[PDB]
Protein backbone atom coordinates (compact mmCIF):
# COMPACT_ATOMS: atom_id res chain seq x y z
CA UNK A 1 0.00 0.00 0.00
CA UNK A 2 1.70 3.17 1.28
CA UNK A 3 5.09 1.46 1.45
CA UNK A 4 8.11 3.73 1.81
CA UNK A 5 11.84 3.14 1.30
CA UNK A 6 14.73 4.70 3.24
CA UNK A 7 17.89 4.91 1.17
CA UNK A 8 21.20 4.70 3.05
CA UNK A 9 24.06 6.44 1.26
CA UNK A 10 26.73 5.35 3.75
CA UNK A 11 25.99 1.63 3.51
CA UNK A 12 25.39 1.61 -0.25
CA UNK A 13 26.82 4.62 -2.07
CA UNK A 14 25.75 6.06 -5.41
CA UNK A 15 23.16 3.69 -6.92
CA UNK A 16 23.60 2.18 -10.36
CA UNK A 17 21.71 3.40 -13.43
CA UNK A 18 19.93 1.16 -15.95
CA UNK A 19 17.21 1.93 -18.48
CA UNK A 20 13.79 0.67 -19.55
CA UNK A 21 13.50 -2.45 -21.72
CA UNK A 22 17.19 -3.38 -21.93
CA UNK A 23 18.52 -6.88 -21.16
CA UNK A 24 21.00 -6.47 -18.30
CA UNK A 25 23.01 -8.73 -16.04
CA UNK A 26 25.29 -7.33 -13.34
CA UNK A 27 29.03 -7.87 -13.33
CA UNK A 28 30.44 -9.12 -10.02
CA UNK A 29 34.08 -9.27 -8.94
CA UNK A 30 35.86 -11.32 -6.27
CA UNK A 31 38.14 -9.44 -3.87
CA UNK A 32 40.88 -10.96 -1.73
CA UNK A 33 42.53 -8.65 0.84
CA UNK A 34 41.15 -5.54 -0.85
CA UNK A 35 42.65 -6.53 -4.23
CA UNK A 36 40.77 -7.24 -7.45
CA UNK A 37 41.71 -10.79 -8.36
CA UNK A 38 39.11 -12.38 -10.67
CA UNK A 39 35.66 -11.78 -12.09
CA UNK A 40 33.08 -14.16 -10.67
CA UNK A 41 31.68 -16.59 -13.24
CA UNK A 42 29.67 -19.06 -11.13
CA UNK A 43 25.90 -19.39 -10.88
CA UNK A 44 24.32 -16.71 -8.69
CA UNK A 45 20.85 -15.35 -7.95
CA UNK A 46 19.39 -11.95 -7.08
CA UNK A 47 16.37 -11.07 -4.96
CA UNK A 48 14.41 -8.25 -3.34
CA UNK B 1 44.88 35.65 0.09
CA UNK B 2 46.88 32.48 -0.52
CA UNK B 3 45.72 29.46 -2.49
CA UNK B 4 46.93 26.02 -3.53
CA UNK B 5 47.76 23.82 -6.45
CA UNK B 6 44.91 21.38 -6.95
CA UNK B 7 41.31 20.74 -5.99
CA UNK B 8 39.47 18.22 -3.84
CA UNK B 9 39.15 15.86 -6.78
CA UNK B 10 42.25 15.20 -8.94
CA UNK B 11 43.80 14.05 -5.65
CA UNK B 12 41.19 11.47 -4.66
CA UNK B 13 38.88 12.80 -1.94
CA UNK B 14 35.89 10.51 -2.33
CA UNK B 15 33.98 12.46 0.32
CA UNK B 16 34.02 15.96 1.82
CA UNK B 17 37.39 16.71 3.41
CA UNK B 18 38.41 19.16 6.14
CA UNK B 19 39.77 22.52 5.02
CA UNK B 20 41.26 25.45 6.90
CA UNK B 21 38.19 27.70 6.68
CA UNK B 22 35.80 25.05 7.99
CA UNK B 23 38.14 24.22 10.87
CA UNK B 24 38.55 27.90 11.79
CA UNK B 25 34.77 28.38 11.67
CA UNK B 26 34.47 25.25 13.82
CA UNK B 27 36.50 26.54 16.78
CA UNK B 28 35.16 29.97 17.83
CA UNK B 29 37.53 31.62 20.30
CA UNK B 30 40.55 29.37 20.95
CA UNK B 31 43.90 30.29 19.34
CA UNK B 32 44.82 28.77 16.00
CA UNK B 33 47.26 26.33 17.66
CA UNK B 34 44.51 24.08 19.07
CA UNK B 35 42.16 24.32 16.06
CA UNK B 36 43.49 21.67 13.68
CA UNK B 37 46.16 19.09 14.38
CA UNK B 38 47.04 15.39 14.45
CA UNK B 39 44.56 14.91 17.29
CA UNK B 40 41.84 16.13 14.91
CA UNK B 41 42.82 14.55 11.57
CA UNK B 42 39.95 12.83 9.79
CA UNK B 43 40.95 11.38 6.41
CA UNK B 44 39.09 12.27 3.24
CA UNK B 45 39.58 9.01 1.32
CA UNK B 46 36.87 7.78 3.62
CA UNK B 47 33.39 6.97 2.16
CA UNK B 48 32.05 6.62 5.71
CA UNK B 49 33.22 9.34 8.11
C1 LIG C 1 49.95 11.93 0.42
O1 LIG C 1 48.69 12.46 0.06
C2 LIG C 1 48.02 11.67 -0.94
C3 LIG C 1 46.75 12.41 -1.30
O2 LIG C 1 47.03 13.74 -1.73
C4 LIG C 1 47.76 10.25 -0.43
O3 LIG C 1 47.31 9.49 -1.55
C5 LIG C 1 46.21 8.60 -1.31
O4 LIG C 1 46.44 7.72 -0.24
C6 LIG C 1 45.36 6.82 0.02
C7 LIG C 1 45.74 6.04 1.26
O5 LIG C 1 46.99 5.39 1.10
C8 LIG C 1 45.13 5.92 -1.19
O6 LIG C 1 44.06 5.03 -0.87
C9 LIG C 1 42.84 4.89 -1.64
O7 LIG C 1 41.70 4.70 -0.79
C10 LIG C 1 40.41 4.35 -1.43
C11 LIG C 1 39.45 3.91 -0.34
O8 LIG C 1 38.24 3.46 -0.96
C12 LIG C 1 37.75 2.26 -0.32
O9 LIG C 1 36.62 1.74 -1.03
C13 LIG C 1 36.04 0.54 -0.47
C14 LIG C 1 34.89 0.11 -1.35
O10 LIG C 1 35.40 -0.30 -2.60
C15 LIG C 1 35.60 0.83 0.98
O11 LIG C 1 35.10 -0.36 1.57
C16 LIG C 1 36.79 1.36 1.79
O12 LIG C 1 36.36 1.66 3.11
C17 LIG C 1 37.39 2.58 1.13
O13 LIG C 1 36.39 3.57 1.16
C18 LIG C 1 40.60 3.24 -2.48
O14 LIG C 1 39.40 3.10 -3.23
C19 LIG C 1 41.75 3.56 -3.40
O15 LIG C 1 41.84 2.55 -4.40
C20 LIG C 1 42.11 3.08 -5.73
O16 LIG C 1 42.90 4.29 -5.72
C21 LIG C 1 43.32 4.68 -7.04
C22 LIG C 1 44.27 5.85 -6.90
O17 LIG C 1 44.80 6.16 -8.18
C23 LIG C 1 42.06 5.01 -7.87
O18 LIG C 1 42.44 5.35 -9.19
C24 LIG C 1 41.09 3.81 -7.89
O19 LIG C 1 39.92 4.14 -8.61
C25 LIG C 1 40.76 3.36 -6.48
O20 LIG C 1 40.03 4.43 -5.91
C26 LIG C 1 43.01 3.70 -2.58
O21 LIG C 1 43.15 2.49 -1.85
C27 LIG C 1 44.93 6.75 -2.45
O22 LIG C 1 45.00 5.93 -3.62
C28 LIG C 1 46.04 7.80 -2.60
N1 LIG C 1 45.77 8.67 -3.73
C29 LIG C 1 46.72 9.06 -4.58
C30 LIG C 1 46.28 9.95 -5.70
O23 LIG C 1 47.89 8.71 -4.45
C31 LIG C 1 49.03 9.62 0.12
O24 LIG C 1 48.70 8.42 0.81
C32 LIG C 1 49.76 10.57 1.08
N2 LIG C 1 51.03 10.00 1.49
C33 LIG C 1 51.15 9.14 2.51
C34 LIG C 1 52.54 8.66 2.80
O25 LIG C 1 50.18 8.77 3.16
C1 LIG D 1 50.13 21.88 -9.52
O1 LIG D 1 51.08 22.75 -10.03
C2 LIG D 1 52.32 22.06 -10.22
C3 LIG D 1 53.34 23.09 -10.65
O2 LIG D 1 54.38 23.19 -9.69
C4 LIG D 1 52.19 20.91 -11.22
O3 LIG D 1 53.36 20.13 -11.03
C5 LIG D 1 53.80 19.45 -12.21
O4 LIG D 1 53.48 18.07 -12.12
C6 LIG D 1 53.87 17.31 -13.27
C7 LIG D 1 53.33 15.91 -13.06
O5 LIG D 1 54.38 14.97 -12.84
C8 LIG D 1 55.38 17.36 -13.42
O6 LIG D 1 55.77 16.64 -14.59
C9 LIG D 1 55.84 18.80 -13.52
O7 LIG D 1 57.27 18.86 -13.53
C10 LIG D 1 55.31 19.63 -12.34
N1 LIG D 1 55.67 21.03 -12.51
C11 LIG D 1 56.43 21.70 -11.65
C12 LIG D 1 56.70 23.13 -11.99
O8 LIG D 1 56.89 21.18 -10.64
C13 LIG D 1 50.95 20.04 -10.97
O9 LIG D 1 50.62 19.28 -12.13
C14 LIG D 1 49.73 20.89 -10.59
N2 LIG D 1 48.63 20.05 -10.16
C15 LIG D 1 47.42 20.10 -10.72
C16 LIG D 1 46.40 19.15 -10.17
O10 LIG D 1 47.15 20.88 -11.62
Amino acid sequence: DDLIVFYEYKDLGCPRLVYYDKPWKPVVELWKNGIVEEIMNAEYVISE
Amino acid sequence: DYTFNSTMEQNGCINEAQTWDSMIEENPDIPLDDVWGPQNYRPCFSYAI
